[PDB]
């Protein structure tokens, strides 16, 4: 297209920067780039989605300093699938955020907990398995709540309307 | 866009899409690894590489920071667990914390020792036979494009935002974290319409300027194989066939 | 050369969205510089993209080298008129400016070689060769505007419209841009139509078209435009000095003369006077 | 009144990455006053304008307006209130709106700093007027509005906090000539009224003349003349050396000179050289 393609390029140097920041206290502190896939994925997915989706998280890693691994850009490309399946052209709702949010958890941790304890690094899967799932399932009601907040928010609706 | 890729003259330093396959398939030579004369050559080149690129002190170990969470938690719980310790498993942590440093330091290397915007020239290039599977690589390598470019304005409109409501209440980063939270709407709200604005803009005046297809277009930008590109990549494969051996 | 006649435009609901154009009809000759200005609010800034393919109108016409505006032909009407934009922060595109120059005659097909002396040879025209390789957020905005032309300069055209552009600069900014809009015309022969509320670029115009609400109001030599005296900034233009200068004049019990006077005629009318 | 008193401000620590903005600004605005600062872009003038309210702490010398004291060693939570007692109008301040109705979006400064959220929109009201609004726009949404129309209801904003110090930074960028003359007078009209002082900082030498008590004028980092208009647009070669001028009449009035007539000041606007033509046309 071109306005739909230089927004979503826009979204994408968005996320970018939101991934350079954290909120929170020590060393237990999460991005709100999730809020930016979701986003995209409502507007464009699941096709422009995981695309978009895969761009970002190697153009990403490879910035930042981080150790490339496709299964990664992979994980990515899941997220963005299962949040265009759930939120494309579809009305928002609690539930319709929260079972893709929460389909993502179980695979922003399953999946994603493989990726490391595969050849990456050798440490040990089912005692790793506690730590993430201890972790992102208290980020789990931060997320739901701020991707349906972001969505239903009047600016979004705002835009929403000019881009169709 | 990370204040990274500092200029050194004097390191061999070219051909990017050389070094995104050789940090691509760097990794698979970890794992291809088994032995321990193996590991010799794994450090061999690693250090090569390392030393020959000019870049100094504890910027590789700036890079292991932020992965000391696993690093602690892999080793321990090996030396545990393999509540005794057998004279052999001193042995593995040889491996994994030799290891860890083999994947952080290469990919801190990569970062380091390239542009972002050469970067992205170079992806472009190593994905551009994903056509003959229908993905739409040059709107795509137009996407990160305008996404490189507006990165760093959307940064200085950060700022300008956050000094603004600053200037009138609003304290970032203090008080709690639901408030910490709450505060970060007046940045927010504002930078999405300020981004997509911007992009109203860019698209008009690109199709005021002759614009319609991604494809169907040049190239100004131009990358260029040299005499590093073949060498500094059988250097590297005189250093895998070793590890077959 | 282009003709626009009998053009209309509305959007959205039900009046109000953009500013509404209602039966606008005028004429542009091959090497005018053309000012067209107007108030706040009328649609002096639509008039500047219907004239490309922004903007579907569904009344009237736009007519660009024979070219009739068009969908299906937009691109061919586009091809002959480059367009500087207000705010200069955006319409970028390039990480670099080398890049964003070369932009336009990428899309033309136009590859390797021919581009590379081109784009030197734009950059030459608009004083930013030294500057080829920094980023766009590196540079002014009275600089950023001049790489936006030598991209239109590189696909080299018949038409350059500048709507509004002179409008987000520093004075400096403003002077420096001008200057080569005008030794541009020395050169190229040009067609130049530019929306305004900017003094100087109407001073140096050929003709001036005035809008009103929605309507093509007023039409003249800018010297007889001026006349209009601090009536001038409701129109969409701030006063020439002696036509300040005047304005005091009469308040203070003194009436001047009522045509223009530029600055060297109105000191002689003052030393004649007080002589 | 604000008094600088041998300010100076570095980024960036003493970390060799580091330049210096500002060095040894020493200047006094009175009580009512009406800075305007004036000087190439990157010649301090945004660096002297963050020192205000304290989002810079000057890296040595102090900083002294009303109750407040400035320092390098004074504390950000102390310094809150001087958030309120000085207004900041950023270039551009419609990029800063965001509350979901218009009178929300003016009260959230006074909510920020206490203030009982009825009285907040009470507030808002009120100051959607001064700034030039039809109770109309109060329950809009901010992005409703033409990009002037948003600029008064920011404006709006910061003049809700009621500061005694409101500072302007180009307040009138990339306005059409009457939003430019409306929204100076408007100022003007505030500063007489309401007793004000108004910092600002501007390209904008026509208006300098008009409006400003005082002249600050900034060349690389360092100020250089403090003086009632009339002493900064005494040297015009001096100004030009600078990357100034002198405002449009003072040029005019040149060749004037050049012609026989002589003047008692040198005029700066165009009412000011009126006076003096009339009172010679009187005799003649």
């Amino acid at each position: 297209d071109t306005l739909s393609m230089v927004t979503m390029g826009v979204l994408m140097a968005l996320q970018l920067v939101i991934s350079r920041f954290s909120v929170g206290n020590n060393f237990i502190k999460v991005s709100f780039t999730f809020l930016i896939v979701a986003l995209i994925a409502k507007w464009f997915g699941p096709w422009w989605g995981m695309l978009t989706a895969a761009v970002v998280d190697v153009i990403g890693t490879l910035m930042t300093g981080g150790p490339f691994f496709i299964g990664f850009t992979v994980s990515a490309v899941l997220g963005s699938l299962i949040y265009a399946v759930f939120l494309y052209r579809q009305p928002v709702s609690w539930w319709r955020v929260i079972g893709a949010s929460v389909l993502i958890a179980l695979l922003v941790n399953t999946l994603l907990n493989t990726l490391w304890v595969t050849i990456m690094y050798q440490t040990p899967f089912w005692s790793l398995l506690p730590v993430r799932a201890l972790k992102e399932l208290i980020v789990t009601p931060v997320q739901i709540v701020l991707v349906y907040l972001l969505l239903k928010s009047q600016v979004i609706q705002m835009i929403q309307a000019r881009l169709n | 866009f990370g204040r990274y890729l500092p200029l050194d003259s004097v390191v061999h330093r070219l051909d990017p899409r050389a070094k995104l396959m050789l940090s691509f398939c760097y990794i698979i030579v970890v794992f291809l690894a088994n032995n321990i004369w193996s590991y010799a050559i794994l450090i061999a080149f690693t250090v090569g590489a390392i030393l020959s690129s000019k870049i100094s002190l504890g910027f590789f170990l700036k890079g292991i920071r932020p992965l000391l969470w696993l690093i602690v938690f892999t080793v321990v719980l090996q030396l545990l667990f393999s509540i005794n310790v057998t004279q052999d498993g001193l042995i593995n942590a040889g491996y994994i914390f030799v290891r860890f440093l083999l994947i952080i330091m290469m990919s801190t290397l990569l970062t380091l020792s390239t542009q972002p915007l050469d970067i992205a020239t170079g992806l472009a290039s190593l994905m551009k036979p994903l056509r003959w599977v229908k993905v739409p690589v040059d709107t795509l390598a137009m996407m990160l494009s305008i996404a490189l470019r507006f990165v760093p304005t959307l940064m200085d409109e950060a700022t300008k935002i956050m000094n603004a409501q600053r200037a009138r209440g609003v304290d970032f980063g203090e008080g709690g974290l639901f408030k910490q939270a709450k505060s970060l709407i007046p940045l927010m709200v504002p930078l999405f319409m300020s981004a997509f604005n911007r992009a109203e803009d860019l698209s008009t005046a690109m199709e005021a300027r002759g614009y319609q297809d991604s494809e169907h277009r040049s190239q100004y930008r131009i990358l260029t194989w040299q005499r590093r590109d073949t060498v500094t990549w059988l250097l590297f494969l005189l250093g895998f066939v070793a590890i077959l051996i | 050369e282009n003709i626009i006649s009998v053009d209309h435009l509305t959007y959205q609901y039900d009046e109000n969205q953009a500013p509404a154009l209602t039966d606008v009809s005028f004429t542009v000759h091959a090497g005018e510089w053309l000012a067209i200005v107007g108030h706040n609010g009328s649609g002096k800034s639509t008039l500047a993209k219907s004239l490309d393919g922004l903007l579907p109108f569904t009344q009237g016409s736009v007519t660009v080298g024979g070219i009739t505006l068009t969908p299906e032909t937009v691109w061919q009407v586009r091809e002959q008129i480059g367009m500087i934009f207000q705010n200069p922060d955006n319409q970028f595109v390039g990480a670099t400016v080398e890049d964003d120059v070369a932009f336009g005659l990428e899309n033309r097909q136009i590859s390797r070689d021919e581009m590379v002396p081109r784009v030197q040879a734009a950059l030459a025209q608009v004083g930013m060769t030294s500057f080829a390789q920094r980023e766009p957020s590196s540079l002014s905005g009275g600089q950023k505007q001049r790489v936006a032309l030598a991209g239109i300069v590189a696909i080299a055209p018949k038409i350059l419209i500048l709507d509004e552009a002179t409008s987000m600069l520093d004075p400096q900014g403003r002077i420096e841009m001008l200057a080569i809009v005008r030794q541009l015309r020395q050169q190229q022969n040009l067609t130049v139509i530019s929306i305004t509320h900017d003094i100087d670029e109407a001073a140096s115009a050929d003709r001036v078209l005035v809008i009103d609400d929605g309507r093509l109001v007023d039409e003249a030599v800018p010297s007889q435009i001026f006349e209009r005296g601090t009536q001038l900034v409701e129109m969409g233009l701030d006063l020439p000095f002696t036509e300040k200068l005047k304005a005091a004049l009469r308040q203070r019990g003194i009436t001047p003369p009522t045509t223009y006077q530029t600055a060297a005629e109105m000191e002689e009318w003052l030393w004649q006077s007080l002589s | 009144a604000i008094a600088f008193e041998h300010v100076t401000y570095t980024y960036q620590a003493g970390t060799p990455m580091a330049h210096t903005a500002l060095t040894d600004v020493s200047l006094t605005v009175p009580d009512r006053g009406y800075l305007a600062i004036i000087g190439h872009t990157g010649s301090g003038k945004s660096t002297l304008i963050q020192q205000l309210n304290a989002l810079l702490k000057p890296t040595s010398g102090t900083i002294k307006i009303d109750e407040f004291t400035i320092t390098p060693e004074t504390t950000n939570a102390a310094l809150k209130p001087l958030r309120q007692h000085v207004g900041m109008v950023f270039q551009f301040p419609e990029n800063q709106l965001f509350e979901e109705t218009v009178r929300q979006d003016i009260a959230f400064g006074p909510k920020n700093f206490g203030m009982a959220d009825a009285d907040a929109l009470a507030l808002a009201d009120e100051m959607l007027t001064t700034v030039g609004l039809d109770q109309s726009y109060a329950e809009r949404s901010p992005f409703e509005l033409s990009g002037g129309q948003m600029r008064r209801v920011a404006i709006a904003g910061v003049l809700a906090m009621q500061p005694k110090v409101l500072v302007l930074d180009e307040p009138t960028a990339g306005l059409d000539p009457q939003g430019r003359q409306e929204m100076m007078r408007l100022f003007a009209r505030l500063h007489q009224e309401q007793g004000l002082t108004i910092v600002l900082v501007t390209h904008q030498m026509e208006d300098v003349a008009q409006y400003a008590e005082q002249v600050a004028v900034m060349h690389e980092g360092r100020l250089m003349k403090f003086g009632t208009p009339a002493d900064v647009f005494s040297n015009r070669e001096w100004l030009q050396d600078h990357q100034l001028d002198v405002p449009q009449a003072a040029q005019f009035a040149r060749r004037l000179r050049d012609r026989g007539l002589t003047f008692p000041k040198q005029p700066l606007t165009a009412d000011q050289l009126a006076d003096y033509l009339a009172q010679q046309w009187a005799q003649r």
